[PDB]
RNA sequence: CCGAGCCUGGUGAUAGCUGGUUGUCCAAGAUAGAAUCUUAGUUCAACUUUAAAUUUGCCCACAGAACCCAAAUCCCCUU
RNA sequence: GCCUGUUUACCAAAAACAUCACCUCUAGCAUCACCAGUAUUAGAGGCACCGCCU
RNA sequence: UUAAUUUAUUAAUGCAAACAACCUGCAUUAAAAAUUUCGGUUGGGGCGACCUCGGAGCAGAACCCAACCUCCGAGCAGUACAUGCUAAGACUUCACCAGUCAAAGCGAACCUUUGAUCCA
């Protein structure tokens, strides 16, 4: 199944928004846009909110 | 106090940003490559 | 001893008037029992030799049990009050 | 009345009869956990996980059965182990490393005889397993595969999602409809060279499991009294697709001599009287006797093969018939 | 709601009114839209920014709304900094 | 108090009599060194699901064998179905083999006689319901 | 007058149920969707009544409204 | 249905309830019942006098 | 009663309290109880099935509708991680709640199946 999981700001932010990934599929590091830094920057996965 | 810190934490984090952005792209396109050569055998 | 409190809050009353309860007043909950309280000690000061405890004049930091069960209604030892304390102190002075 | 209850009843009061001494063997085979196999991905690294499979000491029964038959690589454990293998994850090249499928379904599959540049058909088998064992076959051969039921259609299609690459999914070499076996006879004829008729079942180990959509239900008895003719339907319509001189496997997750052999006897009957085309059932003993070692198979059915499940190797429900049609 | 209080016989204020809604002193009331904070990953921006809109409500809803409050929640108030002082009246209003 | 205690279980949880909790105790005092719950579950297995009676749970010393050996043997015979839990009225469609032949017996004839089938499924049986009972707690 | 006595009180219990609801005269006044532990009820809508503000409202001739492959309806210049 | 008895005062007197007989379970004991008793006792439940064949 | 909620009270234990008895408090397990409930559709009952949403029949030509009913599938999956932020004007499942579309603008890049409030 899939999970939703909490993609934190590496810029030092305290930016997160919540992505979907399976169970089975390693943690996610991905591109997304900064608001508070106005940039895209990188996010990696902190913890499992769910399971869905 | 706190709005300093931020603002340094910050600052750090983006000189640091584009060359962790220009690695993580790196590794994903090796990565890819790595997956023809396995296809290649 | 039972300290209760209770679950719903008692409207105030005023200056002179008296606060005014209701069903709901009436439920508590327990917030401590004193009993379970971890022992603390009496102080005494002794008036006759007692073993393992002192001689004479000295103040002494007793269990309650002993201190109110042998101690004093033998008259080993008397409360650790000022007055108390001040007369031993002048019979100490006056040895 | 629960419908798994309801099916021990059944099973006990059919397949006792069917069985003699056998039936307390595969009653509790049955009731206790299933041996599941793991079929690697050819579109994968499949050397890199076969290497990981024989490191967790599963060895491929399938590599060594070829030789005496005469691509596919399924690992299972030896007799007796009950050791499970590690969950599929997806591999370097972006697709599932291997499946966890039930080593039974695959027997059908090596017994179709897939040669290169053969036209393969799918008639009704859609909940995974058979299709993508048919697909890690060869780059060289084009299947199509359908089911009236849309459901299963998209589970085939993430499952090749999850296994197939884009390249080869999204070419013709694979075609995925959603049409009726039944008219698939007049849908098409004479079309395909190997066929693979996997009817919908009784699933007797599924049914003993899980309550939900159980076959045995109150509910569902109009639906299983009509299973024989269901199952005769679809066999003859595969029989018609497949060409003069093609080969076609009849496959059943089902004990029943009912669902196996009659379905067969009657749907050769039907199809060489209504539609005067002769089928001759092929041999499979030469199949018993190379997998014996793997699994456990019932001797005394006259025409096809039956993989009883056993506690040693827990593999079956899976009775597989081979079938050419000689016009 | 109550109409007379046993206390003081007046009319009393569906505090479940005043928790939700804001009442902006020309009649209209405002409020927040329902699961506007429920499962957001799951809505889509437009869905989601409908969501984040605070929305007047009906003339009837209004109604019941002005029935269930007391004048004390219709009044003029001054507040400092309210960021809904310019939507307490209404201007340019025909009929 | 531990005496007191799987006494009062096998009394009031368990509805043995007197004259039964002596005769228990005498047989295998071992009843007192296992533990409450653990007690009361396996006597609740001889009674609900295999359909034992006090009496005989007195008589064939049922108590004293392991919970794990127990279930070892009453699974496997109900899942190969010559053990039948017996129904409301208390019947079953076959008699059912008694319990001297299920536990007092060695693994050998249990599985020769009650059973009829081999050791090596019997073992693979065994590690499977041990898997069974580590997912399932 | 006991599947749970009798009396008093709480008590003017509660009743979406039944029954009743008293001068004269005039006027406007009709079946209708949704939700509901809801279909013997209710709330919203629709209709209805009164008062008020304002300007268009109804009818409709053309023109116009889909491919797959009938009767009519909608819409509105005029009138 | 063993029997004599009992019961729905006011539509049922019975095959129902009780009953001797038997069985099962519980209890090792004092100053208010049981009981001024003590296991041949006491309390509770079942069954149906009895007698035979297994 | 193997419906839900309790264990105030007794009876056992356990831990504290008072120095074994007796007693107080706090727990756990029981006994005895106590309080409360009985959704909807289908001549009734048994066994059912269904209850929300979406697609098709089922409405020939705006909408609405043949409820009851027939079949199918969804409590999502895939994709992207601007698949952002804002904002004229509109639609709407005949109420409301809710649900849709969207110009312009700003900013990055260069989408195809459900559930309110309270409470955490
Ligand atoms: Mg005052
Ligand atoms: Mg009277
Ligand atoms: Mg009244
Ligand atoms: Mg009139
Ligand atoms: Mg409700
Ligand atoms: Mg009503
Ligand atoms: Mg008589
Ligand atoms: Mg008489
Ligand atoms: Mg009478
Ligand atoms: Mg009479
Ligand atoms: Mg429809
Ligand atoms: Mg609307």
């Amino acid at each position: 199944k899939n999970i939703l999981v909490r993609m934190v700001s590496e810029a030092g932010t305290g930016f997160c928004f919540n992505t979907k990934r399976n169970r089975l599929r390693e943690k996610l590091t991905l591109l997304h846009y900064d608001p508070v830094v106005k940039q895209r920057v990188l996010f990696v996965e902190k913890k499992k909110i769910r399971s869905l | 106090q706190k709005r300093r810190e931020r603002e340094q934490h910050i600052a750090e984090c983006m000189a640091k940003m584009p060359q962790m952005i220009v690695n993580w792209q790196q590794q994903q396109r090796e990565n890819w490559e790595k997956a023809q050569a396995d296809k290649e055998r | 001893t039972v300290i209760v409190e209770r679950w719903w809050k008692v409207p105030l009353a005023g200056e002179g008037r008296k606060p005014r309860l209701h069903r709901r007043h009436r439920v508590y909950k327990l917030v401590e029992d004193t009993k379970h309280r971890p022992k603390e000690n009496l102080e005494l000061i002794l008036t006759q030799s007692v073993e393992n405890v002192g001689v004479r004049g000295d103040l002494v930091s007793v269990k309650k049990s002993l201190g109110r069960n042998r101690l004093l209604p033998q008259g080993l030892a008397v409360y650790a009050s000022p007055e108390n304390k001040k007369l031993f102190e002048e019979e100490k002075l006056l040895r | 009345f629960p419908a798994v209850r309801l099916a021990l009843q059944n099973f006990d009061m059919t397949y006792s009869v069917q069985f003699g001494d056998l039936w307390p063997s595969i009653r509790v085979s049955l009731l206790s956990e299933q041996k599941y196999g793991a079929l690697v991905n050819n579109f994968a690294a499949w050397d890199h996980v076969s290497a990981k499979l024989e490191q967790l000491s599963a060895k491929d029964f399938v590599n060594e059965a070829i030789s005496h038959w005469e691509n596919l690589r399924c690992f299972t454990f030896d007799r007796g182990d009950i050791s499970r293998f590690p969950p599929a994850r997806p591999g370097s090249l972006g697709v599932m490393e291997y499946y966890l499928m039930d080593a039974a379904s695959l027997l059908p599959v090596l017994a179709l005889g897939l040669q290169p540049g053969d036209i393969v058909l799918d008639l009704c088998a859609a909940p995974g397993g058979k299709t993508l064992a048919l697909l890690q076959t060869g780059c060289c051969r084009n299947l199509a595969a359908n089911d009236l039921s849309p459901s299963r259609i998209a589970r085939l299609q993430k499952i090749l999602h999850s296994y197939v690459p884009e390249e080869i999914r999204d070419g013709n070499q694979v075609r995925v409809t959603s049409w009726d076996g039944r008219k698939w006879g007049e849908l098409e004829g004479d079309t395909y060279d190997r066929v693979l008729v996997d009817v919908p079942c009784t699933t007797d180990r599924h049914s003993l499991h899980e309550e939900e959509n159980n076959i045995f239900k109150r509910s569902r008895k109009k639906e299983r009294q009509i299973l024989p003719v269901l199952q005769v339907q679809l066999l003859a319509a595969g029989l018609l697709a497949t060409k003069p001189g093609g080969h076609v496997v009849y496959s059943t997750c089902s004990l029943s001599h009912l669902q196996n052999e009659y379905v067969v006897q009657g749907a050769i009957e039907l199809l060489a009287n209504q539609y005067s085309i002769q089928v001759q059932v092929e041999d499979l003993t030469h199949f018993r006797r190379v997998f014996m070692d793997t699994f456990c198979f019932f001797s005394s059915c006259q025409v096809g093969e039956l993989v009883i499940p056993n506690l040693m190797a827990n593999f079956g429900p899976m009775y597989f018939c081979k079938m050419r049609r000689l016009t | 709601l109550t109409y007379f209080s046993a206390r003081k016989g007046k009319r009393k204020t569906v505090k479940a009114v005043i928790d939700r809604f804001l009442r902006l002193h020309c009649g209209l009331w405002v409020r927040r839209k329902a699961g506007y904070k429920k499962k957001l990953w799951k809505k889509t921006p437009a869905r989601k920014k409908r969501l984040r809109e605070f929305v007047f409500c009906n003339k009837t809803q209004s109604k019941l709304l002005d029935k269930m409050t007391t004048s004390f929640w219709k009044r003029r108030n001054w507040y400092v900094d309210d960021p809904y002082q310019k939507y307490h009246d209404r201007t340019n209003l025909k009929v | 108090q531990d005496i007191n205690d799987t006494v009062r279980l096998l009394k009031e949880k368990c509805l043995f009599t007197v004259q039964q909790v002596t005769k228990i105790l005498h047989s295998c005092p071992s009843v007192l060194r296992e533990d409450l719950g653990q007690l009361e579950y396996k006597f609740q297995y001889a009674y609900f699901r295999m359909g034992i009676k006090h009496p005989d749970i007195v008589k064939s010393e049922y108590l004293q064998y392991s919970l794990t050996k127990i279930k070892q043997r009453h699974i496997y015979l109900e899942r190969l179905g010559r053990y039948q839990t017996p129904d409301k009225k208390g019947q079953t469609q076959i008699p059912n083999p008694l319990l001297k032949d299920i536990l007092r017996v060695s693994e050998a004839e249990f599985l020769a006689r009650t059973a009829c089938t081999s050791v090596e499924e019997f073992q693979v049986f065994k590690k499977l319901l041990a898997r069974e009972e580590e997912e399932s707690e």
